[PDB]
């Protein structure tokens, strides 16, 4: 059987109720080691935890999707109107920090 | 003083809180319930129980005829029955061979265990709550059963309480109920005279001592078989054992939130359901000066033992020192830790070993002693059974057990994406006005 | 046969209706509640009484002092007095001049007459409506008290009515009544143990023989005079009494919907609100077939008088040729007008007289006698009495009293602007292509 935290109770025959109350103790370390909290977290709070990485997962994937976004358009901005000269002679710094030819 | 206050409802557990008036001393009150019931209003309709076929004997007429005359017994059948020739134990009973009569007449009336074996149909509708309160307000404890309206208050030296209603309307009892033997089965009988053959209710006696019953037992007369005196009939049988046969368990075993059926008031126990709403009316005398308490000066807490067991598995240390030694109210405003004991007696310069109760791994609250606010912190660890027999003794506040660690692994993996994204930014727009300080230039 | 009809909630005045199946013969309904019952689920609080100030004797110790011993009374004063110089009529009692001392004790207990006068204190909620019904089905009449509820049903002869529940849930009765002497009032009485002096309920018991009161009449004890043997007390009155002197009227007075409170069990009777629907459940062998009942032919119906009174005041004589002798069943299809009775024997030749009841100046109403359906028509006339001493048997239908002259009037004013409008607007379409045409 399954005991949760708001109780549960059987009877066998002509014995009294017995009640019985889990409490939590889940297995896996809170502590470190990030693929052991998450064991954690899954056996202690299974739904809130995928919610909880699937939004993370996408917050991340979002924030470094559109950092590389911004970077490669100001790296455009920054070198066309140095492509655009038929001589082409990039300052030495902006070669270093764009990554120029 | 009007305090108002809120108490869960949930026997067993004692409740307890303080009153601070702004410039006086803090008055504790604690409530621990005991008996909380659950009493609905009861309206009984009719019994039942095991029918008795009753038979009158044949009326036997040699060359005759017999008639039909009826009494209005209970589904009272009868029947003439033509061209019979009787036997009885001392030869034949007539001496004609054909136009012979005899007359069978059945009736059904109830058992004669009617009375100690039955079963009673009730409705119920709008129930009526009533708890048996422990109160102790300012060291002076009733023992009250409280009515849990939200009026008819309990009165003692000269504190008004008025416990209100209960948050919910949930009641376990149906709009229909049996009881049988002790034990409350919500079972959708049929109303009187609407009773059908072959189920509960083919007999509906209005009362244990009606003297009037309705009765449709599909009794049915019979031919007698040739030569011999009975009255064979042919009916559906005793749909109260039927009943019983069939029986889906009790109340008490199927009850929602726990609840403990039983059975001479009809009632429900300890049903945990709802909160209690409190109202406190505190008469101005009971309210004792600052200085007539102990006060503490440079007081510290640490934390001994910290499990976040179900029980009061945290035991937190107080030094001390007071110019006076008196007892004092201990108090957590928030729910973070469930304290066990609601005062501690104090010597001048001793020490405090108090009992509390939580659900967090690194407990954060602000103790209150005796007008004071002290910082108790820890980092509790988890508890060595996995099911107890007890329930539980404190309130899982959301965000409780989040684990500093994974504080740590929120903070970077969704702070630092907000970081690279405002740099990326500030990039952005320092590139822009590049560009255009760039083509100034014309 | 589920036939599914609904009844207005009015004792006295019969119910008349009939059962129209396709081919068979019509079969009469007739239904008169006699008594409507409403009666709430009422529960006992407390009792109040007049109190009875018990006063102790007075404990007169010469030269010495006293000490105050609780009893435990309800509102016991116990306060002791120095400095007495009391008296018998056998001289002085003590010898002393000073430090004589006396005991006054005052409680409060129920009268002596609390069995026969006091008043109950309950609480009313949940009515359950009972009425008293007379139904006659098809010549099977019964007499029986139904529960109407939306089953419990009455069963004679296999038919199974069941009369529905009420269409409002409308109560006479407060949260809160007391019952004083016959006499029924929505009346906030305070809570048990919330009682105050001078005012309803400052004694409360909780049974009339319950055995432990709450008492809170402001009970105080006063000095006694200079060379007396008396307990003096000072105590606010008695709130039953001020109760009954205060006592806005009874709820069979105040009641709205004509309601009659009475009080063998709390209930009122005969309230004119709301209607009961019924449930007809008709088994198969009570229609008989149409062969074996008379039918008409070539049947006429004129109206002799016609009042537009309260009560039956119009005559129509029916002219019929019958194929048989034999009794059926009139009725009136809408509620247009309202028949007197709900059958009519017949002769094969003869004229039948039906008094009918109806608000309409001019009534075009079709009757149905025993399978035709004639056409009723006429004229009635104002009545003479302005005032009845008996409720209305008929319908107030919208539009019923137009009066035909009014008809007319409504009809020139309403349609005569219509056809200027239109006949406007045809103009207008006429001349612009009248004008289209010219400027070819």
């Amino acid at each position: 059987f399954t005991v949760t935290e708001k109780g549960w109770e059987f009877v066998w025959g002509n014995h009294p109720p017995k009640r019985f109350w889990a409490q939590e103790t889940a297995p896996g370390n809170p502590h470190g080691l990030p693929h052991e909290v998450i064991t954690h977290y899954y056996h202690r709070y299974p739904m809130s935890t995928i919610l909880g990485l699937s939004i993370c997962a996408a917050i991340a994937t979002v924030s470094v999707a559109a950092s590389t976004w911004l970077f490669c358009r100001s790296r455009v901005a920054c070198l066309t109107p140095y492509r655009l000269t038929p001589n082409a002679r990039i300052p030495f710094c902006l070669a270093v920090l764009c990554c120029a030819r | 003083y009007e305090h108002a206050t809120t108490m869960p409802s949930q026997a067993g557990i004692s409740y307890n809180t303080i009153v601070n008036r702004a410039g006086y001393a803090p008055l504790p009150i604690s409530i621990t319930p005991t008996k909380i019931k659950l009493i609905p209003t009861v309206n009984l309709e009719y019994v039942t129980c095991h029918y008795k076929t009753g038979m009158d004997s044949p009326a036997i007429k040699c060359c005759g005829s017999q008639e039909c005359t009826p009494t209005y017994r209970p589904d009272e059948q009868c029947k003439v029955f033509t061209g019979v020739y009787p036997f009885m134990w001392g030869g034949a009973y007539c001496f004609c061979d054909t136009e012979n009569t005899q007359v069978s007449k059945a009736y059904v009336m109830k058992s004669d265990d009617c009375l100690a074996d039955h079963a009673e149909a009730y409705k119920a509708h709008t129930a009526s709550v009533q708890a048996f309160l422990n109160i102790t307000v300012g060291e002076h404890s009733i023992v009250t059963t409280v009515y849990v309206n939200g009026e008819t208050p309990v009165n003692f030296n000269g504190v008004k309480i008025t416990a209100g209603p209960l948050s919910t309307a949930w009641t376990p009892f149906d709009r229909k109920i049996v009881q049988y033997a002790g034990e409350i089965y919500n079972y959708d009988f049929p109303e009187y005279g609407a009773g059908q053959p072959g189920a509960f209710g083919d007999i509906q006696s209005r009362t244990v001592s009606s003297s009037d019953l309705y009765a449709n037992t599909n009794l049915v007369l019979q031919r007698p078989k040739a030569g011999a005196i009975h009255v064979p009939y042919t009916q559906a049988p005793s749909g109260f054992e039927q009943w019983k046969k069939d029986k889906a368990p009790s109340l008490k075993f199927t009850a929602p939130f726990g609840c403990e059926i039983y059975t001479n008031p009809i009632r429900a126990e300890n049903c945990a359901v709802g909160s209690i709403p409190l109202a406190f009316d505190i008469p101005d005398a009971l309210f004792t000066r600052v200085s007539e308490t102990p006060t503490l000066s440079a007081a510290e807490c640490t934390l001994n033992e910290c499990v976040y067991s179900s029980d009061f598995g945290g035991i937190a240390t107080v030094k001390y020192s007071a110019s006076k030694s008196g007892k004092c109210a201990v108090h957590v405003p928030s729910g973070t830790a469930t304290l066990k004991e609601a005062a501690v007696e104090l010597t001048e310069q001793g020490s405090a070993t108090i009992h509390f109760s939580t659900a967090n791994i690194h407990p954060e609250f602000r103790l209150q002693i005796c007008t004071s606010y002290v910082t108790c912190k820890g980092d509790c660890h988890p508890p060595k059974d996995h099911i107890v027999t007890h329930p539980q003794y404190h309130a899982q506040t959301f965000t409780a057990a989040v684990s500093k660690t994974a504080w740590t692994w929120l903070t970077s993996l969704l702070g630092g994406s907000a970081v690279i994204i405002i740099i990326g930014l500030v990039l952005a727009t320092i590139v822009a006005m590049y560009v255009l300080t760039n083509q100034k230039h014309n």
